[PDB]
């Protein structure tokens, strides 16, 4: 049994990083990014980063975007 | 069956055997299950956004309240560190079905419209560890009301091997009766 000190711990590191309209990067390379998050993406959506890059969000999968 | 989930689990197993804390470590691995299911509680560990290190101070929490085993623990630090705490349940699934093979215990399946007594599940036991050969046999039952009257068994290494009489014999008189 999970002790309310934890679930209260866990909550607030995930209540942290699932933002609803924003992302966090996985990986980069070579004109591409993987990005963990963005759940109300769409597809074809402009999406722009923290440096100020604009991308569009093409794969969907269902762990990462493309 | 050899994937990683089963890998896995199958480590597990053989380093509980090997201590002698195959009861012991099963029922850690039981409370695991438990723990895992909550879709917050998996998620957080699950996704590689949250920083490693944070990950290994709430699980240390945990195991402290939860007084899970010290390889059971390791167990699960060696996920997190191999980054396949993304299968975790496949994981802990698998376990359960190797933790029977090194018994040499065996799983059986009976089900019935309206439930039954003790001693027909263990005439049931019997049958199925003479048929089978456990070392001991064990067995689970589920209420299904869709069938006639009948029990219907389901064993095996997998859930595979099944013997019924309920509505096998209407099925079975039409397709007897189109010979």
């Amino acid at each position: 049994e999970i002790s309310k000190i934890i679930r209260e711990r866990i909550e607030g590191y995930n209540r942290e990083v699932k933002v609803v309209n924003t992302g966090t990067v996985l990986q980069v390379g070579d004109g591409i990014a993987r990005i963990h998050g963005l759940d109300e993406v769409m597809a074809g959506e402009l999406v722009e980063f923290e440096e100020g890059t604009i991308g569009i969000a093409l794969n969907l999968e269902s762990n990462n975007v493309g | 069956v050899d994937s990683t989930a089963s890998r896995y689990a199958s480590a597990l197993a053989d380093v509980a055997d090997v201590t002698g804390t195959l009861e012991a470590t099963n029922s850690d691995v039981e409370k695991l299950i438990r723990i895992f299911s909550e879709e917050p509680v998996y998620y957080f560990f699950a996704n590689p956004v949250i920083s490693i290190d944070n990950k290994r101070s709430v699980l240390d929490e945990i195991i402290t309240t939860s007084g899970l085993q010290p390889h059971t623990a390791n167990f699960i630090n060696i996920l997190i560190d191999s980054e396949r705490i993304n299968l975790v349940k496949e994981i802990l699934n698998e376990f359960e079905d190797v933790f029977n093979k090194i018994t040499g215990t065996e799983v059986a399946v009976v089900t019935s419209v309206v439930k039954l007594e003790n001693d027909h599940l263990a005439q049931i036991a019997k049958g199925v560890q003479k048929i089978t050969g456990a070392k001991n046999v064990r067995i689970k039952t589920v209420i299904d009301p869709s069938l006639v009257a009948g029990f219907t068994i389901r064993y095996g290494n997998e859930g595979s091997k099944l013997v019924d009489m309920s509505v096998k014999k209407q099925l079975e008189e039409i397709a007897a009766q189109l010979e």
